[PDB]
């Protein structure tokens, strides 16, 4: 994913726990 | 316009958004403007207005007689964009937190929540960036610095052209005198955009946005007696925010095909990392 960095930050913030997503 | 159950519901939603906006965004517009207008007597940014002031402080005197490195425009621009993306992590996290407080947002397909935010944050970052700008310059280094508009504009192409259209936008956006309570709903409307590429379920996004638009309409009528078409002007600012994002994406296509050699002082590279 060309945007995997940005997507990961958003995903971790949505799901709650930084270290699990 | 009447005070009725529909209006009271739209006011309850505006208050809900304002309260979660305050919880989400520690640097509010009010706090930004207080720094720009002198008020925060203990928050006195250093002004960078020329090459001399760029290199004032023991920390920086050592770049005064460093010999300028020749690099491709391409490599210098991409290193700046890597840095400002990395430094946007807090803004992106705060916007994500805010989005989860918008009623209905966490009920959307989780992949659609990621799509709405991965396109929406860039327009909201430029909204926040306006808060940090006046006609003279922009706050940098977490509010400890102030980079002048004309110094940025003086730098060699293409860098000298990067920020001037964001200033042009900011002074006109800021002239509308929105407050944090207006911005809470403005930003919610941007996030719940049914036209983002790759959305699975467009209708439930549009249903929330329709309700947010009605809440924005009422907010602007109650908060801005002086401007009877403020709602239409703000919808046109949303278009302007999308155009600035499109200009970044297009410029990146253009710079990637250039093979121009040039220097940019490391301290100017550092300051551009604080921008967008
Ligand atoms: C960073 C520092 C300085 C400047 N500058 O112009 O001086 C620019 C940046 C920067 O990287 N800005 C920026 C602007 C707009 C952007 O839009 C995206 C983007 C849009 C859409 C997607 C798909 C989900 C991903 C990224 N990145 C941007 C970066
Ligand atoms: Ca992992």
């Amino acid at each position: 994913s060309t945007n995997m960095g940005l997507e990961a930050i958003i995903r971790k913030a949505l799901m709650g726990k930084y270290d699990q997503w | 316009m009447q005070l009725n159950p529909e209006s009271a519901d739209l006011r309850a939603l505006a208050k809900h958004l304002y309260d979660s906006y305050i919880k989400s965004f520690p640097l509010t517009k009010a706090k930004a403007r207080a720094i720009l207008t002198g008020k925060t007597t203990d928050k006195s940014p250093f002004v960078i207005y020329d090459m001399n002031s760029l290199m004032m402080g023991e920390d920086k005197i050592k770049f005064k007689h460093i010999t300028p490195l020749q690099e491709q425009s391409k490599e210098v621009a991409i290193r700046i964009f890597q840095g400002c993306q990395f430094r946007s992590v807090e803004a992106v996290q705060e916007i994500t937190e805010y989005a989860k407080s918008i009623p209905g947002f966490v009920n959307l397909d989780l992949n659609d929540q990621v799509t709405l935010l991965k396109y929406g944050v860039h327009e909201i970052i430029y909204t926040m960036l306006a808060s940090l700008m006046n006609k003279d310059g922009v706050l940098i280094s977490e509010g400890q610095g102030f980079m002048t508009r004309e110094f940025l504009k003086s730098l060699r192409k293409p860098f000298g052209d990067f920020m001037e259209p964001k200033f042009e936008f900011a002074v006109k956006f800021n002239a509308l005198e929105l407050d944090d309570s207006d911005l809470a709903i403005f930003i919610a409307v941007i996030i719940l955009s049914g036209d983002r590429p790759g959305l699975l379920n467009v209708k439930p996004i549009e249903d929330i946005q329709d309700n947010l638009l009605q809440a924005l309409e009422l907010q602007l009528k109650l908060n801005h007696p002086e401007s009877s078409q403020l709602f239409a002007k703000l919808l046109q600012k949303m278009t302007d925010l999308r155009q600035i994002v499109t200009e970044h994406v297009q410029l990146l296509q253009v710079i990637k095909k250039t093979e121009t050699d040039m220097s940019l002082h490391p301290l100017l590279q550092e300051i551009y990392k604080d921008l967008y």
